[PDB]
RNA sequence: CGAUGUCGGCUCAUCACAUCCUGGGGCUGAAGUAGGUCCCAAGGGUAUGGCUGUUCGCCAUUUAAAGUGGUACGCGAGCUGGGUUUAGAACGUCGUGAGACAGUUCGGUCCCUAUCUGCCGUGGGCGCUGGAGAACUGAGGGGGGCUGCUCCUAGUACGAGAGGACCGGAGUGGACGCAUCACUGGUGUUCGGGUUGUCAUGCCAAUGGCACUGCCCGGUAGCUAAAUGCGGAAGAGAUAAGUGCUGAAAGCAUCUAAGCACGAAACUUGCCCCGAGAUGAGUUCUCCCUGACCCUUUAAGGGUCCUGAAGGAACGUUGAAGACGACGACGUUGAUAGGCCGGGUGUGUAAGCGCAGCGAUGCGUUGAGCUAACCGGUACUAAUGAACCGUGAGGCUUAACCU
RNA sequence: AAUUCCUUGUCGGGUAAGUUCCGACCUGCACGAAUGGCGUAAUGAUGGCCAGGCUGUCUCCACCCGAGACUCAGUGAAAU
RNA sequence: ACACAGGUGGUCAGGUAGAGAAUACCAAGGCGCUUGAGAGAACUCGGGUGAAGGAACUAGGCAAAAUGGUGCCGUAACUUC
RNA sequence: AGGACCGAACCGACUAAUGUCGAAAAAUUAGCGGAUGACUUGUGGCUGGGGGUGAAAGGCCAAUCAAACCGGGAGAUAGCU
């Protein structure tokens, strides 16, 4: 249930191919406050679609 | 394989699942807005909505029924007296879901669930 | 012979006057609009291409609508091709209806079965379970032995093991057609066709005997 | 559904009380017996004066089934018990004459028409 | 959908007697004898009623000569002929399955007549 | 021999043909029928139980038949441990004894998270050479291929009588496989009700918590079989054994050397599924793109700013789609999901109130009350624009068509 | 037979079928009288057999509720 | 060896039901076990239910299932009574 | 009265599953046997390696038992690897 010969560092790297994270690239700037909030996510202060939504 | 199946387990047995919604609903009504995890928030939508629909009418039977579940005199008095008349006109949809951030410590997607009104 | 594209809308039973309860599926076969005809001259084979339904105008996109534009036919949900049987001839824009099947007695339904997902061999190939008790440890529904030994030293291609079951195009042949309604665009075939209620089916006459 | 090792209540005046099936006939590895089939039985409980005795082999036709049958309209006929009618192992004719309880309609074969006439109901 | 229901509503015979699961009912049913078509009788207790519109059905338990016989019927089949109720019983349950094992003494259903 | 680790059974198989069944033929001391024997033929099929640990074998009962073998006497990094080989113990026999056995008898630790090859599924990358959105072609590959019985013919051909066809047609079944919940049922710890014990709600009443869902009676949607439908095939081409035809060598004759016609579940197709990563990378239809420039080894080049389309992806509501990806619907010009409204279904007469009864309890209001995924509507709530990716006319050579 | 090789002895009971089981026979391969012999009520987490009851052990699995498995975030081994 | 499902002498030990220091629910009192969030595949582990048949499974009824309490009645062969 | 019966505490460890680099260098869960006696248990003593003790297996003697552990002769010897 174990290895037979150790895998090469080359074969090690190929297994790490599909491990890079994906960047966001969807930072919608708010209409009024202009924060860098994600789409369909409220801002850091609680603004969404140009509205004090959180009341906080 | 849950074809056409509803509900969510939320990694809990039924009794605990049910009892935490009994607590979460009353926690909402007393505060009108709470922060919770997103999947929990979506499942709360199928619980409080029946109660506001239960408060759109009023009787003694409904008062006992909304006391049958939710088990609180304070909440049932918060219900049937203010939330009912406040939502007398709306045909369903008494909750809003706002996705806040990410709970650093378990990376959970948290969200804000509140009443539609919240007029101050 | 050519066929049509319907939509599986539930199933029910039709009582006969003989008391024979005949279970039938209900298929709404809308107006099959022939989009484009291919020929031995241009393509290398004689066949037509049809469409049904109507997609949302703002949803249907440029190339497909432009494809629908040369045909001059109102847009539907996707296309389907049908090989001609050398002698029948239909032109672009002709609205094939369910009236074609009001002569036949056995049809063929091509459908896309329900998806069971990653299904075990017991559910996939109907393997026998190995004993529930009598000391059997940690092994009830596994397949067990899958090869011989050193002689083959490998696993043969086509071993029945676990995998994705369902969600695959199948075709039930020779279903007795019962009633062909035009005004309701309905087709009542005996039996049970593949797919969940609401899915799309290719219906065609029975090539088999 | 009757199978091997299935206890059957006797339904004639052949002289038995309890019989046990051993082998469903008609086809290799057939696993079930419906209302109009022949099965091979043994005798496990008999009256002291009957035509048969405890420990013989012969055939029967299972006339009543707790699973029941399905009529072509979809209706079912489920009895309370499992009853058989003994046969003659070569000529297939019933041994006893008087048959108790109802029988189904689907037993209506030319070779079981004798049983149809002797049954009281259905 | 509207398609199945239209297709079903033109099949249900619109003359069902509203019986109750616990009422003794005589059911008359057709029987074909090759060529000769005859009527056949059946009277027992209604122990289970299932409603699905066209697929609505009902089961009748009749203790025959010695033992019980249970039989279901497709309500909307042409095979049934007349479902004349005989006695309004008074039972609480919706499915009377305890009558499968309660014969003789306990098999007395209580008549309602209210 | 610095370990190839077990007899048989179980689950799961694959191949050979010296063929058990089914199929096609030859000959008889084959009348018919039903068999005997030999040849061709591997495609599918090829029991359930009793005793034994058994393989085997005997027996019982079936079946169209319950084939012989190779695969580390297939399979134990898949299970079991009965047999067999551990340390306990006893019987008989042999030995002075320790112990032993052509012997049998009870009990007795079966370890391993898969790197690679392999196999079953499912995606990402780039390429397919201008890019993108779809519909197919079809190389090639895989699945599938079993058969009993009854009737018509006919009780005819044949026969001494008794018996008793072939061939062709049709119906009805067993096993198996694919598919689907309309029916018959299963389950349904998210739906309704009953009820034991006990705690809390200040008490009674009415509810709620826990005791395996506390114990249970029913039960929608799904999933599902024991349920319900469907399939095997015909036919075509070229053949085996074999049957021939017309025919020389060999004036004859001869199935053959020339040629020619039939001839199997076998073979290549036909039937269903996968399938252009088939680098030989296909075809057709459609849509989009027609910038100013510097630069150098004037290179199918890069660089600067300007434009960035068709379309795509991400994000979001999500799904009879699904492990994760992927795939399908919709994203307000919107019915995608929740809620709501009506219906349906399921459970069986809520609570409160009023009457009668000593009371438990029963009756009226009430086929009520409450209803999870189901069905038809409804924007009440949540799917915000836009951004990001993707470009700017598509190398060279030759040839044929037009200046 | 806890002992019997030959052997699944032979006969009878039980079973549709019984190398095990119970009774019997006697050729006891190689029983035997305190290395105790033959029976024996009761008792036994004792060896073997049969029957009723009861059931998913099995025909043949089907569905559902939880803990992992799978995905995301943090930490992070092992034989070889 | 560890912030380890193990082991460790003596005293105290209430309410309801119950024979009981059993068990069930609770009081006093003490805690939610020191990784969570979603998903709701195959398969494994702990369990619930099952149509018809009911040991046919298997080395073997292994395991599960079932029986299970109180009062009264009644109770064989055999026996050291 | 009982080396009596059923059965918790306590003691023991027959069956099965899980575990097997485990939670644990023999445990957990589900059922089981004894449970006023040849019983069990706290504290403190006495018996020691070819000896101690043994309701007797050759078991236990500080996770070690055909003979403990520590140090010494001892760098034993090794026709073998």
């Amino acid at each position: 249930a174990v290895q037979q010969n150790k895998p090469t560092r080359s074969k090690r790297g190929m297994r790490r191919s599909h491990d890079a994270l994906t960047a966001v690239t969807s930072l919608s700037v708010d209409k009024t406050s202009g924060e860098k909030h994600l789409r369909h996510h409220i801002t850091a202060d609680g603004y969404y679609r140009g509205r004090k939504v959180i009341a906080k | 394989m849950r074809h056409r199946k509803s509900g969510r387990q939320l990694n809990r047995n039924s009794s605990h699942r049910q009892a935490m919604f009994r607590n979460m609903a009353g926690s909402l009504v007393r505060h009108e807005i709470i922060k919770t995890t997103l999947p929990k928030a979506k499942e709360l939508r199928r619980v409080v909505e029946p109660l506001i629909t239960l408060a759109k009418t009023d009787s003694v039977a409904n008062r006992r029924l909304a006391f049958a579940r939710t088990r609180d005199n304070e909440i049932v008095a918060k219900l049937f007296n203010e939330l009912g008349p406040r939502f007398a006109s709306r045909a369903g949809g008494y909750t809003r879901i706002l996705k806040c951030g990410f709970r650093a410590g378990d990376n959970a997607p948290m969200a804000y669930i509140e009443l539609v009104d919240r007029s101050e | 012979m050519i066929g049509l594209v319907g939509k599986k809308v539930g199933m029910t039973r039709i009582f006969t006057e003989d008391g024979v309860s005949i279970p039938v599926t209900v298929i709404e076969v809308e107006a099959n609009r022939v989009t484009q005809v291919k020929d031995l001259a241009n393509d290398g084979y004689r066949a037509i291409q049809v469409t049904t339904g109507a997609k949302k105008a703002n949803r249907v996109t440029k190339p497909e609508a432009g494809h629908f534009a040369k045909a001059g036919v109102e847009a539907g949900r996707g296309l389907w091709e049908f090989r001609l049987a050398e002698g029948e001839e239909f032109t672009v824009g002709q609205s094939i209806s369910v009236e074609l099947f009001a002569d036949v007695k056995k049809v063929d339904v091509t459908g896309t079965s329900k998806g069971k997902g990653f299904a075990g061999t017991v559910k996939r190939w109907n393997f026998r379970t190995q004993d529930a008790t009598h000391g059997n440890s940690l092994s009830h529904r596994v397949p067990g032995s899958i090869g011989q030994n050193q002689t083959p030293g490998k696993v043969f291609k086509g071993k029945k093991m676990a995998g994705q079951m369902g969600n695959e195009r199948v075709t039930v042949q020779s279903l007795d057609v019962v009633r062909v309604d035009a005004e309701r665009n309905l087709l009542l075939v005996k039996g049970a066709v593949p797919g969940a209620t609401g899915s799309d089916l290719i219906v065609k006459p029975a090539v088999k005997a | 559904m009757i199978q091997e090792q299935t206890m059957l209540n006797v339904a004639d005046n052949s002289g038995a009380r309890r019989v046990m099936c051993i082998k469903v006939l008609g086809g290799s590895h057939r696993r079930y017996a419906g209302v109009g089939d022949i099965i091979k039985i043994t005798i496990k409980e008999a009256i002291p004066r009957g035509k048969v005795k405890k420990g013989d082999v012969l055939k029967a036709v299972v006339v009543r089934t707790k699973k029941g049958v399905r009529r072509p309209d979809g209706s079912v006929i489920r009895f309370d018990g499992n009853a058989c009618v003994l046969l003659n192992n070569n000529s297939e004719q019933p041994i006893g004459t008087r048959i108790f309880g109802p029988v189904t309609r689907e037993l209506r074969s030319e070779k079981f028409m004798k049983i149809i006439s002797l049954a009281p109901e259905v | 959908s509207n398609i199945i229901k239209q297709l079903e509503q033109e099949q249900m015979k619109q003359d069902v007697p509203s019986f109750r699961p616990g009422d003794t009912v005589e059911v008359k049913v057709w029987v074909v004898e090759g060529s000769k078509k005859r009527l056949q009788a059946f009277e027992g207790v209604v122990i289970a009623i299932r409603n699905r519109g066209l697929h609505s059905a009902f089961t009748v338990r009749k203790i025959s000569n010695g033992e019980g016989v249970e039989r279901v019927f497709q309500t909307h089949s042409p095979v049934v002929d007349s479902i004349s109720v005989k006695r309004r019983g008074a039972v609480r349950k919706a499915k009377l399955y305890y009558l499968r094992e309660r014969t003789g003494k306990a098999a007395r259903i209580k008549e309602r007549l209210n």
